[PDB]
């Protein structure tokens, strides 16, 4: 009917402009995204150049180190988003995490799950497997603060063997504006 | 009996003729169509409608499985493959061996950039010497396997003998 | 060294023979195809005629 | 379900029920895409796909246009088809396996092709 | 000067060695892409000339 | 019919109808003159059959 | 000769050329001239640093769990965070100072001693 | 490139892409100004703001309000005056240099007096 039809038009013709909006808001972001990466890039560098100094005099016996006498149990950690609109991003980090698990209880540890953002701790609200502990409020702008607390409750939960063997980490790998993929990294031991 | 549906987006986007598959058919043909003909074409309405489809998604996405990129490599270079000059109607021993060249595979060493080029001096190529393939399609209807081993020992040596306008030498 | 460099020599040597070779193959490649043209210029003029 | 019997009634308006959500989700799906969707609702537009292309079946009629042969799926075969399908247990298998495809045994088949 | 000059040549004649294996390698496919490029520069001169004859009859 | 996609795709028998469909500028009137200029090389043959 | 970095988790915050830099560690109060061996030290909970150079007078800084790379060409400095003595207040780090979780009352007794207090 | 000659085409064909990718860009530039582009995206937009001011012309419509004659470009020295420009061969040159201007010779005395 026309009525409805221009009524259609009128809908698609304001999301036009609201999505238009956020493709440039989103370019807007991705910079200071990028600045903030290049500005942290130093530090870890120079931490890394430490750490090899101090392995080189250490007699390298950190529990962080060393792998457990059984491979009860192990963490993964999966970063994903607090607001919508994103696409495939959290359909790729969720994809990739649910691979990990069938190599962990391929291997015979059952995997326990740290999640970052509201997207992810929604999905395993729906498929029925725990979170052991979440964090929501910052994925699209962390700060240390946030990263200190999620690193020291993955070293706990390591170093308590209600315990893990091993811990791993689930994001997607900026590599350019227009290519980045889920990857699976062991961050302990 | 049915419908060559040109399409005014691929016709502005360069794709001349503009042949909308999926919306275009022919539901006659393919008893007339001759055996050669049959046999190169028989899947080549198929792998472009999905390649239509694969596209459309995969030009909003970061990245896709080496099977699906292939799909989608193969479906880009057969586009370019299809499309030809205006008052440049081709011989049917000519037009076969054309679609030989893509469905078979035989450009997926050469970029997108060169195809229509790299079909063009080939299809003179094969009219210069090597004319045996074009008569005996001619004169029996048949990509027969005697002629088709034939063309492959000659695709080879023309994509050693061919460079693209940019990236090296095929092969 | 001496079988690196005897290497280097024969890489070389089976170079410039192939290269010999297709260039040889590219005089009659461009007589071949020149002939080819050169049948459509005359084909061209009939038609013209 | 008086003519029909129950199995076959009850499988058909499951069916039904899916592909009229995915109909009324379809607005949506056209602008944003699949994953913008709730995960109650993106678990049933996946089987959604699955059953739309399984309604898909090279007919002996279609042998004159695409040079395969035609056919045959019996009833029994055709309800517990759907009956798993929505209930879920295909939801692994990509959405081209399911075209063009007469019954279980050759589902399966094209899956292993893939 | 002798003994350490004999392991110092024999690690740099090694070094060459495999240097040398490259250089055989990228002179073959150097020398190799050069001629099919000249070859299709010959080709698309007689194309060229072709052209030019059909248009001059 | 001389045309690559054609000829490949929706091949037009003899005593077919095949609607050349499309929007205005878009090559139809050139799919049908390239069309009646490939039947040349038939024609040059005296037998009406070819 | 020396040239000093001090870098924060998140940023390269401040660097210029050095020939006195003064940092306290776990093991004591120490101070890295234009030419030092390697060293590598964790400073103290409420910690601050103070940096000198040939070329101007020296600056005055709180730190959060730092740590320090020396080699006697280059010094770098390694911070969870840093705050400048133009930008700390007196009335925010006496209260900091003041209350009882563990890191807020060393990050404010550091903001107190790049104070001077 | 039947009824115009090739080089015509393909010059007309890259004017139309540089100002595509300009009138694409023309969004990034107002909502977060020309830094926020590439070296090849400014790069790009340099050509593209000159190309779009080249295509302005002093007209015998003009030479009542101005004065100075409306300017004759041929066709020969319009092609090869844009095939010059989308080359980049003008780069250096202002965009107050390319404004109302009659070919390629008078491009050269309004950018040396300029």
């Amino acid at each position: 009917t026309l009525r409805e039809l221009r009524g259609r038009i009128r809908s698609a013709g304001s999301i036009k402009k609201i999505t238009k909006a956020q493709e440039l808001i989103a370019t807007s972001r991705i910079a200071k995204a990028q600045a903030r990466v290049e500005a942290a890039r130093p530090y870890a560098a120079e931490i890394t150049n430490m750490l090899t100094e101090l392995a080189g005099a250490s007699a390298l016996d950190h529990p962080l180190l060393v792998e457990r006498k059984q491979p009860k149990r192990a963490g993964v950690l999966v970063v994903s988003s607090d607001r919508g609109l994103c696409g495939a991003y959290n359909a790729n980090v969720l994809r990739r995490a649910e691979e990990l698990f069938s190599l962990l209880r391929d291997e015979g540890k059952d995997p326990v799950l740290y999640v970052v953002g509201r997207k992810a701790l929604g999905y395993f609200s729906f498929r029925q497997r725990t979170v052991v502990e979440s964090w929501t409020g910052f994925s699209e702008r962390p700060t240390y603060e946030n990263a200190r607390e999620i690193a020291d409750t993955l070293v706990n939960a390591f170093m308590a063997g209600l315990g893990v063997d091993e811990l791993h980490i689930v994001f997607t790998e900026f590599r350019s504006m227009l290519s980045q993929t889920a990857v699976a990294r062991r961050a302990a031991p | 009996d049915g419908q060559c549906f040109l399409e005014s987006d691929l016709f502005n986007q360069g794709v001349r003729p503009a042949i909308n598959v999926g919306v275009s058919v022919s539901r006659v043909g393919g008893a007339a169509q001759i055996k050669a003909m049959k046999e190169v074409a028989g899947s080549l309405r198929l792998d472009l409608s999905q390649y239509r489809e694969l596209e459309a998604f995969a030009a909003f996405a970061s990245d896709l499985d080496a099977a699906s990129k292939a799909q989608l490599d193969r479906g880009a270079r057969l586009v370019e493959l299809l499309k030809q000059p205006q008052y440049s109607p081709l011989a049917v021993e000519e037009q076969v061996v054309a679609i030989f060249l893509g469905t078979q595979g035989h450009l997926d060493s050469v970029p997108v950039e060169d195809v229509q080029r790299f079909e063009s001096e080939l299809l003179e190529h094969v009219k210069a010497s090597h004319s045996d393939i074009f008569d005996g399609i001619r004169e029996t209807k048949k990509l027969s396997e005697e002629a088709e081993e034939k063309l492959v020992s000659v695709i080879n040596e023309f994509k050693k003998g061919f460079q693209a306008s940019d990236g090296s030498s095929v092969v | 060294l001496a079988d690196a460099d005897a290497m280097h020599a024969k890489a070389l040597a089976d170079a410039k023979a192939e290269s010999e070779k297709v260039t040889e193959e590219a005089k009659q490649d461009s007589e071949r195809i020149a002939a080819q043209l050169s049948e459509q210029a005359g084909s061209e003029a009939e038609r013209i005629k | 379900p008086a003519i029909v019997g129950d199995e076959h009634y009850r499988v058909a308006q499951e069916v039904i029920r899916i592909l009229q959500r995915y109909k009324d989700l379809q607005d949506i799906i056209a602008i944003l895409g699949i994953d913008e969707l709730s995960e109650e609702d993106k678990q049933l537009v996946n089987r959604a796909r699955r059953i739309e292309r399984f309604l898909s079946q090279n007919m002996m009629a279609a042998e004159q246009f695409t040079g395969q042969p035609g056919s045959t799926v019996p009833l029994k075969e055709t309800i517990e088809a759907f009956d798993k399908l929505t209930k879920g247990e295909f939801d692994h298998l990509p959405e081209q396996a399911f075209f063009l495809i007469g019954g279980l045994d050759d589902l399966a088949k094209k899956a292993e092709s893939l | 000067a002798e003994r350490e000059a004999m392991l110092a040549k024999t690690a740099a004649d090694n070094r060459k060695s495999a240097e040398q294996v490259a250089a055989a390698q990228a002179d073959y496919e150097k020398e190799m892409a050069e001629a099919r490029a000249q070859a299709s520069a010959l080709r698309d001169e007689a194309r060229a000339a072709g052209r030019s004859v059909v248009d001059e009859k | 019919t001389g045309i690559k996609a054609i000829d490949a795709m929706t091949p037009i028998g003899r005593g077919q109808r095949q609607l050349i469909i499309g929007d205005r500028k878009t090559g139809k009137t050139a799919v049908c003159v390239d069309t009646i200029l490939n039947q040349r090389e038939a024609w040059l043959t005296g037998d009406p059959k070819q | 000769d020396l040239n000093v970095e001090i870098v924060a988790v998140e940023r390269e915050l401040w660097s210029g050329p050095a020939t006195f830099v003064f940092t306290r560690t776990t093991a004591g109060e120490i101070g890295i001239l234009p030419r030092h061996i390697p060293l590598v030290a964790q400073l103290v909970d409420d910690a601050m640093v103070r940096v000198e150079r040939e070329g101007e007078d020296d600056l005055r800084i709180a730190v959060d769990g730092g740590f320090l790379s020396v080699t006697e060409e280059t010094v770098r400095i390694l911070v969870e965070n840093a705050q400048f003595e133009s930008e700390i207040d007196a009335d925010a780090a006496k209260e900091d100072a003041a209350s009882d979780d563990e890191r807020t009352a060393a990050w404010g007794r550091a903001r107190l001693r790049a104070l001077g207090q």
